[PDB]
RNA sequence: UGACGGCUCUAAUCUAUUAGU
DNA sequence: CTAATAGATTAGAGCCGTCA
């Protein structure tokens, strides 16, 4: 008969300094935290893929509703939120021949092709940025569905050039961060879903239940691209600053060549939370290890414990470094030599990969999400995801599987270990939900890995996400 | 930031509605009082002014201290022999029999 | 690549023993 | 160093559901 302990929400921050609990609704009753004027967008894509967009758009100024609104609050218009213009006026068209496009996937080498579909969209996209006097902040790229299709290493077709990736994706990301054009992938399917269908009438993607949830997301992820800050967290403390680090294979290379990257949150006393990638990709020679060198674990502290003074004054009180890794003996050493003295590390292990799955004895529900099992002073349980009473449903549909926290080095206390983990929840500018199964301080780092991962041409690339996700 | 003294006189003794710490719960109150007291609401939006009243009184919502008690899918080892033994077969096994 | 979650299938790398060193 | 026995520990890819 062990004991459980629950953690209460951290809620998050909008306009009029007001503080909710859920993003939706905290969008539709106070708006975001800047005030932007519009959105002027550029279109680069077929003559359907401007039809597809502009339709879109039109749809999404109205208010959408969904079959259920206390699962998924409704879409009040997209004025009506986010206090900005952006409709089909502010649009740049750049059309692209069909004829170039279905020339170019025909060559039977995925590398070969997804490398000259990236040039050809590049190309007109670095075009119009310089020599022209139009200002466009976000560049959305409509894709057709068989390219997406075709765009991966597993693909099959029914030198120079291969020091790249096989996706459309990560290449276009990839070769676009030295101007820093932020940009939009959509497809086609996702914006049109009635026509795309199957051999049964009905469509692929049935939205039909959850189209305000899509316009949710397209319509924050648009504002995030385009300069705007939507909500900032409530109480994170003064004096600490948190970091990531994930580790990439970089595939496509003589050496196994190990990669490692890193994310940086803090509160910079003008009550902004400043959140960015730290990132100049360290390398691991060693084939299957994932641990720096102490050369590297060294320069990598270096550049965060600067970035963070140069950024404040004065270095954090406390340091926190997140992974899904146990760190050695030799890299934390490292990491000690060059630490202040006023200054704390602690080490976290974020696990998924350890089954313990609690059952409700009665009904047909879930258990509660804020539940976490204490294991030892050095180890517990935490249920990121589960039943939220707010909504009237939980975030999962089977029974969910709780992260395994252990503070591997240093001394903190596991209670605020695990209320910071849960309040690291909330920043998926990416999305627009109520929470998310794991901190944000290890996806958007997984995500700048990934992408500065496929090219081998980039030096000191930028540190915004918004050039990335 | 003004005290219970600091009210004017003509309010102060009234039953006040609270937004101090938000506007939202301040709404639950203001509507539960104005549906109570039955002030002339003329509902001309339907499926919209519905919506919208049931936003509210909803965004509060949070967790009630009931005894909860669960399963798991753990099953504790109740006993251990006392001996864990290491025989000594000097060559006296063949060297590739493979033990298990 | 509009999100998220749950599964399944695959390579790796360490540590202890044994024979080819 | 390479060939097997395990326990413990990390990545990479692909598929399916989301409703009532
Ligand atoms: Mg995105």
């Amino acid at each position: 008969m062990k004991e459980l302990i629950y953690i209460e929400e951290p809620k998050i921050l909008f306009a009029h300094g007001q503080k909710c609990t859920d993003a939706r609704d905290g969008l539709a009753l106070f708006g975001p935290l800047n005030n932007l004027y519009g959105i002027k967008s550029g279109v680069i894509g077929t003559k359907q893929g401007l039809k597809i967009f502009r339709d879109y758009l039109d749809h999404i100024q109205k208010p959408i509703y969904n079959s259920n609104s206390i699962t998924r609050p409704m879409f009040p218009g997209f004025e009506a939120v986010f206090d900005c213009k952006w409709e089909s006026t502010g649009i740049t068209f750049k059309e692209v021949t069909n004829e170039d496009i279905g020339k170019f996937l025909y060559n039977s080498s995925t590398h070969k092709r997804t490398y000259d579909l990236v040039s050809l969209f590049i190309d007109k996209i670095i075009s119009a940025n310089k020599n022209e006097d139009e200002n466009v902040d976000v560049w959305f790229v409509i894709v057709p569905d068989e390219i997406y299709k075709y765009c991966r290493p597993n693909s099959v077709l029914p030198a120079e050039t291969y020091n790249y990736d096989a996706q459309f994706h990560d290449q276009f990301k990839a070769r676009l961060l030295k101007h820093t054009i932020p940009t939009q992938i959509f497809r086609e399917s996702t914006l049109a879903w009635r026509d795309f269908k199957n051999a049964f009438g009905l469509p692929i993607r049935d939205f039909s239940k959850i189209e305000g949830h899509l316009a949710w997301t397209i319509s924050t992820a648009a504002f995030y691209k385009a300069g705007g800050k939507p909500w900032k967290l409530s109480d994170v403390r003064n004096g600490v600053c948190y970091l990531g680090l994930v580790y990439k294979k970089v595939e496509k290379s003589k050496n196994p060549r190990n990669a490692c990257c890193a994310a940086q949150m803090f509160l910079d006393n003008g009550d902004g939370t400043v959140f960015k990638g730290e990132v100049g990709p360290w390398y691991n020679p060693k084939n299957g290890q994932y641990h720096l060198e102490p050369k590297e674990a060294k320069a990598l502290l270096s550049q965060s414990l600067q970035s963070y003074k140069e950024q404040i004054g004065e270095y954090p009180k406390e340091v926190f470094i997140h992974a899904k890794t146990r760190f050695n003996h030799q890299e934390w050493d490292a990491f000690l030599e060059v630490t202040p003295k006023e200054t704390n590390l602690v080490g976290v292990t974020i696990s998924k990969t350890k089954p313990l799955k609690l059952y409700k004895t009665e009904g047909d529900y879930t258990i509660l999400r804020g539940n976490a099992y204490v294991v030892n002073e050095r180890s517990a349980f935490l249920w990121t995801v589960g039943y939220v009473p707010k909504i009237q449903t939980a975030l999962s549909m089977e029974v969910p599987n709780p992260l395994f926290i252990e503070i591997n080095k240093g001394e903190a206390d596991i209670k605020q270990v695990l209320k910071d983990i849960l309040s690291l929840t909330k920043l998926n500018y990416n999305a627009c939900i109520f929470a998310d199964g794991e901190p944000v301080t290890l996806r958007f780092a997984d995500k700048i890995g990934e992408i500065l991962t496929a090219s081998t041409d980039i030096k000191t690339p930028p540190l915004a996400f918004k050039y990335y996700i | 930031q003004l005290s219970y003294d600091d009210i004017n006189i003509d309010i102060v003794r009234l039953n006040a509605i609270d937004f101090k710490m938000s506007w939202a719960r301040g709404l639950k109150d203001i509507l539960e009082a104005f549906e109570k007291q039955k002030v002339p609401k003329e509902v001309a939006d339907a499926s919209k002014s519905n919506l919208l009243y049931q936003q509210i009184f909803l965004h509060d919502k949070s967790v009630i201290e009931k005894e909860e008690i669960y399963d798991s899918n753990w099953l504790s080892i109740l006993s251990f022999p006392e001996e864990l033994r290491f025989h000594e077969y000097n060559w006296m096994l063949p060297k590739r029999f493979d033990v298990r």
